[PDB]
Order: structure tokens, then sequence, then C-alpha cells
């Protein structure tokens, strides 16, 4: 997490499988692949977090 | 009061911040899911922050926002006369 | 019946070759994914080990026999394990096989396929004998023991679609050809010097006409004129196969057709 | 460890050739390729399942039982 | 592990329905109809088949996920045509036209002798 | 530096990434399991009652 | 299969691509903590074991192993220990004169399940008794699998 | 008691909490716990 490009707030979408699944187009600010890599996911608990995150 | 700066001579930027947008958006989304009194006609809205959002576009936020200099002074601006075109 | 056409060039137990004319490029592909996913076969789903010495996991085992080729020709008449009324399974969903085998002789012994042996009420069907398709008699080679090794276990089988788990598809290898001369320019063919010399002719080359060398490109010309071979594993008839692949098919338009018109009275 | 039942690509039955395939070679004196174009094996798909399979179920019979009856 | 069971496939779910028809807003006389448990097997050949209708104007299916076994269907017809007529005719088209390649099939079989 | 500047957190999760060409810039594909771990505290509402009512 | 990504066969993973076996081993010793305080390998029961884990104690035997060939999951304890306590301790209340030993169990791991294969019973250098409990499991290709 | 079997020489043997562990046969001092007698489930998939 180099720069601020690699820390960025997305809309969550509950689906089947084991993995995160990612746009293809936000692998280059990540820097990341799909042979192995693995990434965090933080949940905000307050609604001030929450409009902040999906606003900045 | 020497660090209230009158209104007639403030000489900060006239339109509101991202930084300033987002946290009125937030307390005020927070405000509203704490059972705040909702001052705009809702034609259907569950989610606070969509609330605060009309709110904001219609400029009913009763919030000022105080901003600080770095000599401890302080200009006080209005959500309503702030203008918000980012 | 000025239809779809069907010429069979090869028909065998095992394969089945033809040509199917006068139809629609998504009906002859809806007719193979049928076939290969939605035709309803009998194969073992559940087994419960009594005695396991073997050098093989349980799990292993369980898989090997999943695997093996079960008697289809009856399933209509078999019923849905969910759709029906009993408490686990009973004769009118399910079969029952059971398997013991011992290491009484020295050497290694063998177990196969045809130890396994039905000990449900068939009711009179033909569904759950193993398919054996080899010269010496055996089946698929389950599994190997030394003296002294055991293995004891009961299979219950259900009827199902390959779409939940491969090992319920009754078809092989499916050739799908068309168009065997590219008259319809739906492949740009990959060359180096020349392409006709550096891709070779496909069989069914035969059984349509050269282009005219020098003809202008038909632009009103569809998809038509289907090769298929369709391979079975054993558990049903090829031409089998291929009619219940037909009736699965029809059974999911009409299912459309009631849905749409139990919409409409609502 | 043992042949395979069925072929991983199209789900042929190649579990019921392994004896075959191995009289062929022994007995026989044919090729691997002619062994397996004679057991009806077309794609190569199955023919590497059976050309590439590996017995080791020979190697785990040759220990002693765990447990006797 | 949080691999869905196999069955939901082709099961129908509780409280869930095989069609689900929605008018579509962006143009006149047409709709959107989502078939749950279905996949390209039936979307394209409903396609397919509705595309040969004259009275047809725009007749098109996709799948927004492979991971769930459910796909759009949008149809649009001329003015004056039910979009729920031209789905009906296209089925019943290939209902007759399956029925009738399984005659041939089954008369052409019957004629070998192999098998 | 390492129990102040940064520290272990909870309302995280973490595991491998995948691409999904069907989805959208700013969707995120979150497990099924990693959702039912994860939480979000969302104050009772006369909006949203009922919808919590029905969670519970 | 962008980015080094891959897309398999579901048919082929039903059939047997790429399955594995995995073997997992759980060691326990029966340590003795000078002439008065020894640990032993007990089934221990609600009644006279303090602080024992919430997870079942269904398939443990008289002898605290589970015999092989029997399923397990998530919280299942293989192999049941217990040690005794010192009078003139009381954690959270109850704690009362019928309770005399404390559960010092191994469970298996939260999120691994399978079939117990192979349990031995042994004795160490020391002459203590310990066991060694097997676990097998079935490894099938998934979404996020490396190959 | 419970059954046990000598890791060696594959005897069965019924041992109690008091008796030590070693087959009273060979000696041996590693026994492997006879598999349980009820029937386990297994999927065919
Ligand atoms: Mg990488
Ligand atoms: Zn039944
Ligand atoms: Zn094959
Ligand atoms: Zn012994």
């Amino acid at each position: 997490s180099l720069h601020k490009m690699s820390m960025m707030a997305h809309r969550v979408k509950v689906i089947p499988y084991s993995t995160f699944r990612l746009n293809l187009s936000v692998t280059s600010p990540y820097n990341a692949d799909f042979d192995g890599d693995e990434m965090n996911l933080h949940v905000p608990q307050s609604e001030e977090t929450r409009a902040e995150l999906s606003q900045l | 009061k020497e660090k209230a700066i009158p209104k007639d001579q403030r000489a900060t930027t006239p339109y509101m911040t991202k930084y300033e947008r987002a946290r009125i958006l937030g307390t005020r989304a927070l405000q509203i899911s704490m059972n705040a009194p909702v001052f705009v006609d809702l034609e259907g809205e569950t989610d606070p922050l969509r609330i605060a959002m009309k709110e904001l576009a219609e400029k009913k936020i009763p919030l000022v926002i105080r901003r600080y200099l770095p000599d401890g002074s302080f200009e006080d601006w209005s959500v309503e006369e702030l203008i918000v075109d980012l | 019946s000025e239809g779809p056409q069907v010429k069979i060039r090869e028909a065998s137990k095992d394969n089945v070759d033809f040509i199917l004319s006068n139809v629609d490029l998504a009906m002859a592909n809806s007719l193979r994914r049928v076939m290969i996913a939605e035709i309803p076969t009998l194969a073992i789903d559940s087994v419960e080990v009594e005695t396991n010495t073997t050098v093989l996991a349980d799990e292993f085992i369980a898989h090997r026999l999943g695997l093996i080729p079960l008697q289809s020709m009856d399933i209509e008449q078999l019923e849905y394990s969910r759709d029906c009324f009993c408490e686990d399974h009973c004769d009118k969903c399910s079969v029952v096989l059971t398997l013991q085998a011992f290491g009484e002789s020295e050497s290694t012994t063998n177990v196969y396929s045809k130890d396994l042996v039905i000990v449900s009420n068939l009711m009179g069907r033909n569904i759950g004998h193993p398919i054996i398709q080899d010269k010496e008699g055996n089946g698929v080679l389950i599994c190997k023991l030394r003296k002294g090794q055991e293995l004891k276990l009961t299979c219950v089988a259900k009827k199902g679609i390959a779409k939940e788990h491969a090992k319920w598809g009754p078809a092989a290898a499916i050739e799908f050809e068309y168009d065997p001369w590219n008259k319809l320019k739906h492949t740009d063919y990959w060359y180096e010097q020349d392409s006709a010399k550096e891709w070779p002719q496909s069989k069914n080359c035969e059984y349509e006409d050269p282009p005219n060398e020098g003809d202008p490109f038909d632009y009103k010309a569809q998809a038509d004129t289907f090769y298929m071979n369709v391979e079975s594993v054993g558990s049903i008839p090829v031409d089998q196969v291929v009619v219940r692949g037909i009736d699965t098919l029809q059974k999911k338009v009409a299912s459309i057709l009631l849905a749409l018109t139990q919409m409409d009275q609502d | 460890m043992i042949v395979p039942v069925r072929c991983f690509s199209c789900g042929k039955v190649v579990g019921d050739k392994w004896e075959s395939y191995l009289n062929l070679l022994q007995e026989d004196e044919l090729d691997e390729g002619t062994a397996l174009s004679r057991l009806g094996l077309k794609r190569y798909c199955c023919r590497r399942m059976i050309l590439t399979h590996v017995d080791l179920i020979e190697k785990f019979l040759r220990y002693n039982p765990l447990e006797k009856r | 592990m949080n691999a869905p069971d196999r069955f939901e496939l082709f099961l129908l779910g509780e409280g869930e329905s095989k069609l689900k028809i929605d008018p579509d807003t962006k143009a006149p006389n047409a709709v959107v109809i989502t078939f749950e448990k279905e996949d390209h097997t039936l979307g394209n050949l409903i396609r397919a088949e509705l595309l040969n209708d004259r009275k047809v104007l725009f007749a098109a299916y996709k799948v927004e996920h492979p991971f769930f076994a459910r796909f759009k269907l949008r149809i649009q017809t001329t003015e004056g045509y039910d979009p729920k007529d031209a789905l009906k005719n296209a089925c019943n088209s290939i209902i007759n036209k399956l029925g009738a390649l399984k005659t041939n099939f089954e008369t052409e079989w019957n004629l070998q002798t192999l098998a | 530096r390492g129990n102040l500047m940064g520290k272990r957190v909870d309302f995280s999760a973490r595991t491998v990434i995948s691409g999904d060409p069907n989805l959208e810039l700013d969707q995120v594909g979150v497990p099924k399991s990693i959702a039912k771990t994860l939480t979000y505290p969302e104050v009772v509402t006369p909006y949203n009652i009922d919808r919590l009512t029905q969670l519970v | 299969n962008q980015e080094d990504s891959m897309i398999m066969n579901q048919s082929s993973i039903d059939r047997g691509l790429f399955r594995s076996l995995f073997f997992r081993s759980y060691m326990d010793q029966e340590k003795k903590y000078g002439m008065s305080i020894t640990e032993t390998f007990e089934k221990p029961q609600r009644t006279n074991t303090l602080r024992m884990k919430h997870g079942t104690y269904d398939k443990l035997d008289d002898d605290g192993l589970i015999a092989p060939g029997v399923r397990v999951s998530g919280e299942d304890v293989i192999i049941g220990k217990t040690t005794p306590i010192s009078p003139d301790e009381e954690e959270l209340g109850q704690r009362t004169a019928y309770h005399s030993k404390r559960d010092a169990s191994t469970p298996l791991r939260s999120t691994e399940n399978g079939i117990v294969d192979q349990v031995l019973v042994t004795t160490n250098q020391d002459g203590l008794k310990f066991v060694k409990v097997r676990v097998r499991t079935t490894k099938i290709p998934q979404i996020g699998d490396k190959f | 008691t419970l059954k046990y079997i000598c890791a060696e020489c594959s005897s069965k043997l019924s041992l109690s909490r008091t008796d030590a562990v070693r087959c009273k046969d060979c000696g041996h001092r590693i026994l492997l716990k006879a598999r349980t007698k009820r029937l386990v489930q297994f999927e065919a998939r």
C-alpha cells in the first residue's frame, strides 16, 4: 500500500465463493494480480465514517 | 472574542470543500439515523445518507462550519451560504 | 414431418453418427448441450462403509463407486428422492447395491463392478445393473486387495442429471461440425504461407461440394447441415441418448409455456 | 494410485481397460500407441489417461495390513 | 467453504417463480422476461426462434453473471402485437420442430442394422 | 511503531482475490461467510424498523 | 482468466482432476507435575470438569480418544484430557465442591473437518502415555486454489 | 476396557486404564485403536 490509490472504497456484493472479486480495470492502482495475491477489507462502524468513505 | 472574524471581512473561499461536504453529509446522516427532525419533504427514502444529500441539495442543513486558521482565529460559514459546486 | 432431417451414416452400440439437416444452429447447439448435461441417469449417490482395511481411503472408494456407470433404461419409472415421500430412501426412488470383497488368496485380488449385488426390489424395472463392456466380463477395476484385507460397503443409487454432478452424464464426446469448407467465412484460418495446404481437410468435406473457386461470397447463406456423432458411456443406448435429449428439450420448452399460461391466469 | 474410472476431459470409461492394456503390452508385444488404438481410445484425452497413469496401489499393497481379520 | 449446492442450478427455490415479466420503459411495446434456473440452452434457442418472427423488432438475451443460473430476455414487437404472444409462438414453433425431428430420427434409426 | 501508529484492528477480512468482468468498477465481491461474520451496527429508525425486525 | 487467472472444467473436477487428500496430525501427552499433580486421558463430564470447551464430547470413548473412521467437524474434541486443580480458587463463580478436575483437551481446528484415520497410543522416552491422532480430508479444486 | 491392535504383530488386545501400554504377545510399545464398528456415511461425489 505504497500510495493512496492502493486503499479505496468499494460497494459490497455478496457472491457465492471463497474469494474476493474485483473489476479488472482497478488492478493497476492496487498493483495486484490473481496469482495468489491477498487483499484486506475493512468495514466502517458509524454513519459518519460510512459517508466519509463513500464520499472521499 | 478577538479570534472571531466578523462576517464583513471573511477572506476564505466561498465554496464548500470536499472534506467539508463529506463531514456535513456524515454528521447529518448520523443525526437523521438517530431520529433527528428532517426539514425536507421525502418522496420515499430510507437511507440517512440519501436524506442528507437531499437536504444539502435544497440547502436545509442547520449546520455552520467553523473554519480554523493557523493563528487560532476562525470564520463561521453557513452551509446554506456555502456554494456546492464540486 | 417436413422439418429437420436426419441421415444416419454409422450406427453402433457406443457411437451414433448422423447428419442433422434443415435445422438451426441454436437448435443443434441446444440439442448437444441437453444431451451432455440434462439427460436423467442412475448413479451411486451415497455409500455407507462397514469395513475398510484397504490401502485406499473411504472417500476414494466412494468417488470411484459413484463414477461407475449403471443401467438407466427404465430411469423414467424411478422417482427423485427430493420429490419422494420417504424418510431417507425407498424402492420407489433408489436402488441399493452391496459390495463384499475379501483377500482370500495369497495373490492380489481385484474388486470389479461385477461384484456389486442388487439387494433392492427392482419391481421388474431395468435399472441398477452395472454396465459390462469388456471381453473378459469384468467391469471397472474398483480396487485391489491383498491377503487379509476386506472391503464391505452398501451403495444407494439415485437418479439425477449431469448438471448436479458429472457422474450422472450418460454421453461421452460429441463430434459437432458444420460448413467444413468454410463457405460461410465463420473462421479466419491462421496460416504462414498457404492456409489450404497448412490446414488439413475435415473428413466431412466429402459430403459437401468444394467452393467454386471464383464465385462471390454468399452473404445470404445460413448455417445448416450439421454433422454430429454422439458417444455414450453405456448407461443408456445411444439412440436413447438422442431421443431423450430431444424429449428433455421439448419438456423444458413446454414448462416455459405452462409457466406463461399459469401467469396468464393470474 | 489406481487407474481412473472415467476420462477427465470427456468422461469415457477407461477403468475397465487397464488390465487389457497391460496384457497387450506384455503378451502381445504391442507398442503403447497400437494397444491404445486397439482398446478403442481414439481421442488423445483418453490416450493420455491410460498412457500416463502410474500404478502406486501395487506398491501400497506390498506393506503388511494394519488390521487382520 | 462457500460453494453453493449444485441443485440450485436447476431446482427452483421457495418463493421463486420460473418467469418474471416486467414492462420496459426504454421503448414502447417492450418487455423484459427473467428466466430463473435457466441458461444459454433455452436463452439462445428462444431468442433465435423469436428473431425469425416478422413482427418482432428486437429480441436479445443475456446472462448477467455465470454464478447465478438465470437470464434476461428483452422482446420488442410491432404495434398491436403482444410480446407475450410472440414468446408463445416461438415456444410452439420449438415444440413442433423438435417433435418432427424426433419422429425423423426414430424412423431413420429403425432402418439401421448394426444397432 | 508496533502498537500505536499501527495495530491489529477488528471488522476486517482477508482472502484471495479474483477478476470478475461482470462487476462494476466500484463493486467488490465479498464471500458469503465473510459477510455473515462482519457486521454493521444500524440504528433503529421509523424508516427501517420493519427491515431490522425481519433481520432479527 | 485475466491477470494470471485460469478457467477449470467443473466436469473434470467432478471426475477427479487435481483432487487431493490432506492428512493432519495432533499429538498429546500425559504430563506428571511432581508427585502430586498428574494429567490423565478422560472424557470430562459437565458436573466434575471446569472450563471445558463448548464443543461436543459425544464422540469420545472411555479412554478420551475418538476411534478411527468417525467423522469430526469444527470445534469437535479429538483428545480429551483432564488435570486436577488446587482448592481456594473460584473463577466466575460456577466452582462448587463437585468440581475436582479441569479440562485440558485438544480441540480440532475451527475451519477443518474430516474423518479420523488413525489414532495410536504409546509411551515416550520418559514412560508417559502419549497419543497421536490423524485426520483425513479431501481438497477439491476451487475458485481460489493455485496451480 | 477397549480394543487395540499391536502395530507390529497385529494382535487384538483388550486394555483397561490400569494396564500398561504394551503388547502382551510380542512386547511392542505401539498400539493402534481398533476401527469403530458404527457405520459412517459417505457421499459419492
Ligand atoms: Mg502476484
Ligand atoms: Zn422414496
Ligand atoms: Zn477422453
Ligand atoms: Zn504385538
